[PDB]
């Protein structure tokens, strides 16, 4: 029974799950886009999020600087978080992460996911589009929101 | 516990061929609108992760060039710039990689 | 079996006999070595039994083809198209003549499981018994409770 | 001949258009039957020995203590009636049981989920679908008109009440755990062994 | 390696076996085949029949035009005499001839009470392709049929049968010829009940005629027997009445049916076609 | 690798030293890889129907050669046997003669005969010969290795012929089965006069680029377009 | 071995009459030797039977086994082949007539048991044969019905016969 | 006079002759260079046959993926039917009901679902009634449904539709794209067009505008099965590309008096783009209202 267990069982324990999520995220604040396993990197996108708001509490504060401290192995990207990363999204409330599904990996068929920090430099990932307005079945709903607007006004 | 019987041909056809073991059709492979390729619904066009990974890896190994050494991250965003472009006035005080090709259709200069 | 092989329904060629006999024999191949121990009865049969044999059967067309041979055997053909080959080999003058009459009587119908010892084509003469044949009528033909003048 | 869903090809435009529609349309549909008395309500009978009203679906927010003026405590679950209506009325004879059946249905759930059958007979009855629908075994004195709101006081405190639902699914367990344990040559039917639980 | 002859020479004759069924060989006609000659088979042939055919006239019927055609063309291109082949078109008008009036003379004095278009449906099933052909098989008549395509076309088969037929009523007279008609073609009606040779649609419409000329009463349907009438298997027997006289009653899973099975055996009875009638007389004339 | 180079290339590259061999015996050559002096068909040929003097003379200096072998040799004969060989040639592909084939063709024009109707089925005749096929060239080849000298003769013939080829599987892919048709061909002969037993053989056919177009194929075709790796980008 | 496959393509038939319906092309092709076994590349051959060549490149594409990518490689060779050797227009018109893998030769290894005992381990091999024909894919045939079922047991019961009597 | 079932025939025999007769125009195979210039697979080329191969042919020497999404294609920059052959060598791309701008696949399958309209409505109605079908009114995908003029019987000029007959309509509409019939087109001359719809005054006087408005005087047909109309565009390649398919309702256009001119109106959704049952409602709705063309 895993009612309400909301974190995956991982590597060889729990002090060896955050490692591996450590170094997944370590990963993605200096490259801004990894793949990994689908399952492993669903678990460190929560973690990626939440670093992003200690960057925002800012250097000066002590609590932050400590969990970036742990959570980045390579301490060159602390300046980075706080400077480059937390900077960037002071406008979002969240969302500073998007997880996308691509193609199993060749050798063990794992489902594999990218993940990246929206914004960064890389080149843009082929994300799913939404079909046209101009569509056969969007036209017709076009049609039906107009006339709606024409019966609520009168 | 060992088997009592052999089990006959006509059992184990039974087994192996009943519709749980056959590998089921799918229906969510699509044509990608871009490069024309295959690619399930919910998941990236291989083909085009392909190609945004390959340029993606040559930036990569312009960055590293640049920064020539590890625990050298920077403190600033950072832009790519193809050939035949110049910086631009928001893409200033930023670290520029320049990449010795022409600006992919797909990527686009923002 | 009976199971592990075919069957079918007494039967006649032509409904032969009906209208007149024909016999369903038309034509005997022996094959005869000149030498070998094997066709010295098929060679005396042919010097002594054929020629009688064939004219008490004229419409049987025989012939017999003297050529090497290890197996001499006589090849049966019947109107209805069966081919029947038999083996003559070391088989004597009295045995050879038995099977080329045996052969000369059959109707050249596969020889296997007959379902019936009978046949007939019209099995009833006063009508095929039926779940009414031995049932009374009813006045108005009203069921089993049933009213009239509904 | 591949499978779609609802907003598969709908554009960024119309999804939050869409999603207003059919969320007024509910609210616009659930409003619609909050007078019953005045949209010509079938016969109301008075209560006689030996009738069985309809009862309702609830969801079961959580538990509370609960205390007497005697001073002992009781805990309490909390049901809450979630767009509760009567949704179909079968008579004695047609129902193939001794009492008439009053078909009640639960919580609001989203359209786009549901079977075009389903679909189809509430379309008819006017009402938004619903998750769960129970049957109810009435008298014909207490049939009630399909589409009629049920509330929270259709009972009344003193009062005492069965609850039906699913129990917490455990998943596979041990006998243990299933049973609380720790020869004709052959297994008797109904053993209790290691299932679902 | 084992030593030894016989086996490995009795598995090739096996294998033999095999490579025939797997790849069946094209039929050829027995004439290409050993143990073959054509003036011995022509000459067994009638003597099998009991006939005292003319050689001359029997080698002729079984000439069909299109061999003489194809012979020719052979000749011509591989250029080597001149053939009087007579073709067997005259014969087979003859015997055709005789054939259709031999058998009418049959039928109306077997079953004086059936109509003319009856009489004639029955010459034409007795004289039809498919009659004619497979007795013509059965006689070795399609052995001893010269034709450029084997197996002999269907048309050319029932022809050379009326030619040999033509060739016997020459040689042996109109009586004669008359029992080889009788054993051979009248025999072929056995067990075979009326309408299925002679094919006919709208039974009732052809008894309500038939009627009319005895100046009988139209005939009236009612429901002798009915069974399970409201299920996927009924049962429904519907007779027919004049003055309310029953002269026909049929089976049948519907009404409709039934009652068009009666209209049948009430024709069966009127044209002495019925299924118990006295049998065919094949006692040789005394 | 296909390419002897790479094959050495691959082999030095694998310590496989492969010695080379020597013998008496060499591979014995019927015939030659192409054409001795090429002759351009002058264009309008078709239409028709000092250099001269020159190009004449190289034809007699050569035919010299051929009657020096074979001294009852007649030019003039040759455009009727050429015509017959070429006849006989073709009509061995109807039913697959190759043996037959071998005595009538070359080595050299045997597989381009052959190679892509193996498992087609040719139909070939020859209707009529518009005009007398002549002698428009005859070129005899220079001493060789092991004493070898060939002739060759260009007959030019202008004939109606009847090709319709058929696929693997019975379906007309190409031509028309009865309908003749013009063709113009320029057809070379080869003999190895050193031979004691050679014979003039079909050797190659001359394709001017005037030359009209041949008939078009039933079938449509696809001609694909650049297949690209994700990294390349298509180009115009 | 047996390599009756490959000669299959060999087959030459006699140019057709006008009045013959088209013959369609029937394209074989194979893969000897395969490293995997014929069981699980049963599945996989099975999988695209009758399908169309675009089809089952499709499923193939997509599907996680080792076979897969095998028989997306003979499907591709074979769909080249047809249009280039064998006459075939178009290279989509082409659907999976047959579809099934074999026993390759096998390799036998020494191998070990956790006792000591000496064991024999197979290195598995197999074949894989696909046969392409022209055209679309045949229809499914549809399911049986109602109506086709009570034909059926009529005709049973029409076809009794009166049992061991004249 | 001809019947009904007569002059369809009469219909269909000239139809067929003309199509015969545009064939033997080029008696021997001709090649055309039909260059792909669409997104994918560039570059490729197709030698096809002049006046018999299809843009349907070149999506077939591609893949599957393009004989079942090209609903339409763009040859030389100029909406072509998919099964319409290809007259000369051009470059040519194919569209779908997806991209980015399905303008031109809006109309085509708006106008076919009109025309597929016009077939049940022609043939629904008892013989003793006379249906004249007018025209089909161009209506931009965003007024909410496609519709058909028909001028009814004088008899009927009281009756209306109820909404039993018009699911009877649906019910054949959806016989119609059951049969999966493909929509064959051919361009001929204002003078053999004006020949086949001779007995129909309505037709010919569109066919009389559409050829004055074309220089060479070509009208474009279009025949479902056995029903043939003019129409102004090119067509989707089957009926079975229709999924959801309605005749929502019937309205009367004023003027009465001249006559009676019945607007059937109808709305539907390829496979490709199919709605949910509760958006299908909604699109239901807003077809019934009249649509006016403008
Ligand atoms: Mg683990
Ligand atoms: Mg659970
Ligand atoms: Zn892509």
């Amino acid at each position: 029974i895993s009612h309400g267990r909301v974190f995956r069982r991982m590597g060889l324990g729990p002090e060896s799950r955050i490692h591996l999520l450590r170094n997944l995220l370590t990963g993605l604040v200096r490259h801004e886009r990894i793949e990994a396993p689908w399952a492993r990197v669903d678990e460190m996108r929560g973690y990626a999020e939440k670093l992003i708001d200690y960057g925002k509490l800012g250097d000066t504060n002590e609590r932050a600087m400590r969990m970036a401290d742990f959570w980045l192995t390579e301490k060159d990207l602390i300046p980075k978080l706080f400077q480059v990363l937390a900077p960037r999204y002071k406008d979002q409330t969240g969302g500073y992460t998007r997880m996308l599904q691509i193609p199993n990996r060749s050798l063990d068929r794992a489902k594999m996911a990218v993940i990246e920090y929206k914004g960064n430099c890389l080149p843009p990932l082929p994300l799913p589009r939404r079909d046209s307005h101009l569509t056969l079945l969007n036209q017709l709903l076009q049609g039906l929101r107009q006339d709606l607007r024409q019966s609520q006004e009168a | 516990a060992a088997p009592k019987n052999r089990r006959t041909i006509e059992v184990n056809r039974c087994r192996r061929r009943n519709p749980q073991k056959l590998i089921k059709v799918k229906n969510n492979i699509d044509v990608c609108p871009e490069c024309g390729h295959l690619k399930q619904k919910h998941v990236l066009c291989a083909y085009c992760y392909e190609k945004v990974c390959k340029e993606t890896a040559e930036i990569r190994r312009q960055i590293g060039k640049q920064e020539g050494g590890p625990f050298k991250a920077p403190t600033i965003e950072t832009v790519v710039l193809y050939t035949g472009e110049t910086p631009s006035e928001q893409d200033q005080g930023k670290r520029i990689i320049e990449r010795d090709r022409k600006r992919p259709s797909w990527f686009t200069q923002n | 079996t009976a199971r592990g092989t075919p069957s079918r329904f007494l039967a006649s060629v032509l409904h032969n006999g009906l209208g007149r006999y024909v016999q369903q024999l038309q034509r005997l191949s022996f094959s005869v070595s000149r030498d070998g121990a094997s066709s010295r009865g098929a060679r005396e049969f042919v010097e002594r039994e054929v020629i009688d044999f064939a004219r008490r059967n004229p419409g049987v067309v025989i012939y017999v083809n003297s050529r090497p041979c290890c197996v001499p055997r006589v090849v049966a053909e019947y109107l209805n198209g069966a081919v029947r080959e038999e083996s003559i080999h070391c088989k004597s003058v009295e045995e050879i003549s038995t099977l080329v009459q045996k052969l000369a009587d059959q109707s050249g119908l596969d020889v296997i499981r007959i379902r019936k010892p009978f046949h007939t084509d019209n099995p009833s003469i006063q009508g095929q018994w039926h779940p009414f044949t031995n049932k009374p009528t009813t006045f108005r033909g009203l069921r089993p409770r049933e009213v009239q003048d509904p | 001949k591949s499978g779609t869903w609802w907003d598969e090809h709908l554009s960024e435009e119309n999804v939050p258009f869409i999603k207003q529609l059919v969320s007024d349309e509910d609210k616009a549909q659930l409003a619609s039957k909050l007078c019953p008395l005045k949209d010509e309500p079938w016969p109301i009978h008075p209560w006689e020995p030996g009738s069985f009203r309809v009862g309702l679906i609830a969801l079961k927010l959580g538990m509370m203590p609960l205390w007497t003026k005697d001073g002992q405590k009781h805990v309490v679950t909390l049901l809450q009636v979630q767009d509760c209506h009567v949704l179909k009325y079968t008579s004695k004879e047609n129902c193939n049981g001794k009492m008439a059946t009053l078909s009640v249905g639960g919580k609001t759930v989203s359209r786009f989920r549901k079977a075009t059958s389903i679909l189809e007979f509430y379309r008819e009855l006017g009402l938004p679908p619903k998750q769960t629908v129970k049957i109810f075994n009435i008298t014909d004195n207490a049939a009630i008109k399909p589409g009629t709101p049920l509330y929270a006081a259709h009972f009344r405190p003193g009062q005492y009440v069965d609850v039906t639902a699913k129990t917490i699914g455990k998943g596979f367990q041990g006998v243990m755990k299933r049973w609380g344990f720790k020869d004709i040559g052959r297994v008797w039917p109904g053993t209790k062994m290691p299932g679902k639980m | 390696v084992k030593k030894g002859f016989r086996a490995a020479f009795r598995f090739q004759k096996e294998l033999e076996r095999q490579r025939l069924l797997r790849c069946p060989p094209p039929p050829v006609r027995r004439s290409e085949k050993p143990n073959w000659d054509y003036h011995a088979e022509i000459q067994a042939f009638g003597h099998r029949l009991q006939e005292n055919f003319s050689l001359d006239l029997l080698k002729t019927a079984f000439v069909n035009s299109c061999y003489i055609k194809s012979e020719e063309a052979k000749r011509q291109q591989l250029g080597i005499v001149l053939l009087n082949l007579k073709s067997n078109q005259e014969l087979s008008e003859q015997g055709t001839s005789f054939s259709q009036t031999c058998l009418t003379q049959f039928l109306e004095d077997e079953y004086p009470d059936m109509p003319t278009e009856g009489i004639k449906n029955l010459v034409d099933f007795l004289t039809g392709e498919e009659v004619v052909c497979h007795v013509a098989r059965n006689l070795a008549v399609e052995q001893l049929t010269l034709s450029e395509e084997f197996p002999v076309p269907p048309a050319v088969l029932q022809q050379t049968f009326f030619a040999v037929i033509g060739a016997l009523l020459q040689s042996s007279g109109p009586e004669r010829t008359a029992l080889f008609i009788r054993d051979f073609l009248i025999t072929q009606m056995t067990g075979k009940e009326l309408f299925e040779m002679w094919k006919i649609i709208n039974p009732m419409g052809l008894l309500v005629e038939e009627l009319k000329k005895r100046n009988v009463s139209a005939p009236e349907s009612r429901l002798t027997r009915q069974s399970g009438g409201t299920t996927a298997l009924p049962l429904y027997f519907v007779g027919l009445y004049c003055d309310k006289k029953l002269i026909a009653e049929g089976p049948g899973e519907t009404v409709l049916v039934a009652e068009e099975e009666a209209a049948r055996v009430a024709l069966r009875k009127l044209y002495g076609f019925t299924e118990n009638r006295r049998p065919w007389n094949y006692s040789k004339p005394k | 690798f296909k390419t002897e180079k790479e094959f050495m290339q691959h082999a030095r590259k694998a310590g496989l030293v492969i010695p080379p061999e020597k013998s008496d015996r060499s591979i014995h050559l019927a015939c030659t890889a192409g054409i001795f002096d090429a002759y351009v068909p002058p264009e309008g040929d078709a239409r028709i129907s000092t250099e001269r003097m020159k190009k004449t003379m190289a034809s007699q200096v050569s035919i010299r050669r051929i009657k020096d072998y074979d001294a009852n040799f007649k030019i003039k004969d040759f455009p009727e046997k050429a015509k017959d060989i070429f006849i006989e040639a073709h009509l061995c592909l109807n039913n697959s003669d190759h043996d037959r084939l071998h005595t009538l063709v070359t080595e050299h024009c045997f597989p381009d005969m052959t190679w892509d109707i193996k498992y087609k089925t040719v139909r070939w005749s020859f209707v009529e010969s518009l005009e007398p096929s002549h002698v428009v060239q005859v070129r005899c080849s220079s001493m060789m290795n092991q004493g070898n000298v060939y002739g060759q003769i260009t007959v030019r013939m202008h004939t109606r012929q009847t090709l319709a080829i058929y696929d693997r599987f019975g379906r007309l892919m190409y031509g028309q089965e009865d309908v003749p048709k013009d063709v113009l061909e320029y057809v070379v002969f080869e003999k190895q006069l050193t031979n004691p037993y050679g014979s003039w053989r079909m050797h190659t056919k001359i394709v001017p680029p005037w030359a009209p177009p041949k008939q078009p194929i039933l079938k449509t075709v696809m001609i694909p377009g650049p297949q690209l790796k994700p990294e390349e980008e298509y180009e115009e | 071995i047996s390599r009756k496959w490959e000669k299959k393509n060999k087959i030459v038939y006699p140019p057709q009459l006008p009045g013959e319906p088209r013959r369609p092309a029937e394209i074989y092709h194979c893969r000897r030797q395969i490293k995997y076994s014929k069981d699980k590349m049963w599945y996989l051959a099975k999988l695209i039977r009758g399908m169309s060549i675009d089809q089952a490149l499709a499923q193939l594409e997509f599907n996680d086994k080792k076979g897969a990518k095998i028989i997306k490689e003979v499907l591709l060779e074979a769909q080249d082949m047809a249009v280039r050797d064998h006459n075939v227009e178009f290279r989509s018109n082409l659907y999976i007539a047959e579809s099934t893998s074999g026993r390759g030769q096998c390799l036998k290894r020494i191998r070990y048991h956790g006792r000591g005992r000496f064991g024999i381990m197979e290195k598995v091999y197999c074949h894989y044969f696909v046969k392409l024909v022209e055209g679309p894919p045949p229809p499914p045939e549809p399911p049986k019905t109602a109506v086709a079922h009570a034909k059926e047991y009529i005709q049973q019961l029409r076809s009794r016969t009166i049992v061991h009597t004249l | 006079q001809l019947s009904p079932t007569e002059l369809t025939e009469m219909r269909n025999d000239l139809f067929n002759k003309e199509k015969a007769r545009q064939l033997s125009l080029t008696p021997r195979t001709e090649k055309i260079e039909v260059k792909h210039v669409g997104k994918t697979d560039p570059g490729t080329v197709f030698v096809m046959n002049k006046n018999i191969s299809t843009p349907y042919s070149c999506a077939m020497h591609l893949s599957e993926w393009y004989c079942r999404k090209s609903i339409l294609a763009l040859v030389d920059g100029q909406p072509w039917d998919m099964y319409k052959p290809l007259t000369k060598s051009c470059e040519i791309k194919f569209l779908t009901f997806k991209d980015c701008d399905p303008g031109e696949v809006n109309k085509a399958y708006w106008r076919s679902c009109a025309m597929m309209m016009g077939c049940v409505i022609e043939r629904a109605f008892k013989d003793e009634y006379m249906v004249n079908l007018v025209r089909a009114p161009e209506v931009p995908v965003i007024s909410g449904a496609f519709c058909y003029d028909v001028v009814l019987d004088s008899k009927l000029d009281e009756w209306m539709p109820t909404k039993e007959n018009l699911r009877s309509f649906t019910k054949d509409a959806h016989a119609l794209i059951y049969k999966d019939l493909p929509f064959e087109t051919l361009e001929v001359e204002a003078k053999v067009a004006l020949e086949i719809f001779q007995h129909s005054k309505y037709k010919v006087d569109f066919i009389e505008e559409k050829a004055s408005q074309n220089p060479e005087r070509i009208v474009k047909l279009h025949r479902i099965g056995d029903f043939i109309d003019v129409s102004e565009g090119p067509l989707i390649p089957r009926t079975s590309i229709c999924f959801q398919y309605e005749v929502s309702a019937v309205h009367n256009l004023q003027p009465t008096q001249p006559s009676l001119i019945r607007r059937f109106q109808g709305v539907s959704l390829p496979v490709h783009l199919r709605a949910h049952f509760t958006i299908w409602d909604k699109l239901l709705e807003r077809s019934r209202k009249m649509v006016t063309e403008d």
